[PDB]
C-alpha cells in the first residue's frame, strides 16, 4: 500500500529517530507512523506534551492486527478499519480512543 | 503500595466528548481498573462515573 504518499508513514526513519523527530515538533497532537517488521502492521508514533514522570513523552500505539473478513487494523477496540489511512482520517477529528485524538500530522 | 490497583490524576484540564470517555479535571484523582490497556486506562470516580480515561494525561500516584 503505497504509504509513501502520506506523511505520517516513514520507513527510512528508525524508532529512536522517530522519538527525537517528533520532539522537534514541540506540539500537542503531533502524530506520526513508522513501518514495523510486520508487512501489515506499522506503528503509530504519537507525541504529546504529557506525563509528569517524563515530558515530552512518545506514545507508540502498535496497530492491532485482527485478521478477520475483512477488518484487521484498529487501536481502540471501538471501530475497526481495513486500511491504516482510514484510522488516521477518522481519529483526526470525531472522537476516538486516542489520549490526544490525532490532530497534527508530522513529516519525516 | 500498588497491591492490586493504583490511583491516577489528570495533569491538565481534559474534558469528555463521548459517553465512553470520562470527564476529568485537574487535581482530580481516581482508581485504576485496567492498566494493561496501552491507550485508555479505566477509572472509577468516587461519584460513580466510569469510563475510558487518557494514558498520557494520567500518571500513577505510586504511594
Amino acid at each position: 500500500n503505497n504509504l509513501e504518499t502520506y506523511e505520517w508513514y516513514n520507513k527510512s526513519i528508525s524508532r529512536d529517530k522517530a522519538e527525537k523527530l517528533l520532539l522537534d515538533t514541540g506540539k500537542e497532537g503531533a502524530f506520526m507512523v513508522r513501518d514495523s517488521r510486520t508487512p501489515g502492521t506499522y506503528t503509530v508514533s504519537v507525541f504529546t506534551k504529557a506525563i509528569i514522570s517524563e515530558n515530552p513523552c512518545i506514545k507508540h500505539y502498535h496497530i492491532k492486527e485482527t485478521n478477520d473478513s475483512p477488518k484487521r487494523y484498529y487501536v481502540a477496540e471501538k471501530y475497526v478499519f481495513d486500511s491504516i489511512p482510514l484510522l488516521i482520517q477518522y481519529h483526526q477529528y470525531n472522537g476516538g480512543g486516542l489520549v490526544t485524538r490525532l490532530r497534527y500530522p508530522v513529516c519525516g | 503500595g500498588s497491591p492490586e490497583e493504583t490511583l491516577v490524576i489528570a495533569l491538565y484540564d481534559y474534558q469528555t466528548n463521548d459517553p465512553q470517555e470520562l470527564a476529568l479535571r485537574c487535581d482530580e484523582e481516581y482508581y485504576l481498573l485496567d492498566s494493561s490497556e496501552i491507550h485508555w486506562w479505566r477509572v472509577q470516580d468516587k461519584n460513580g462515573h466510569e469510563g475510558y480515561a487518557p494514558s498520557s494525561y494520567l500518571v500513577e500516584k505510586s504511594p
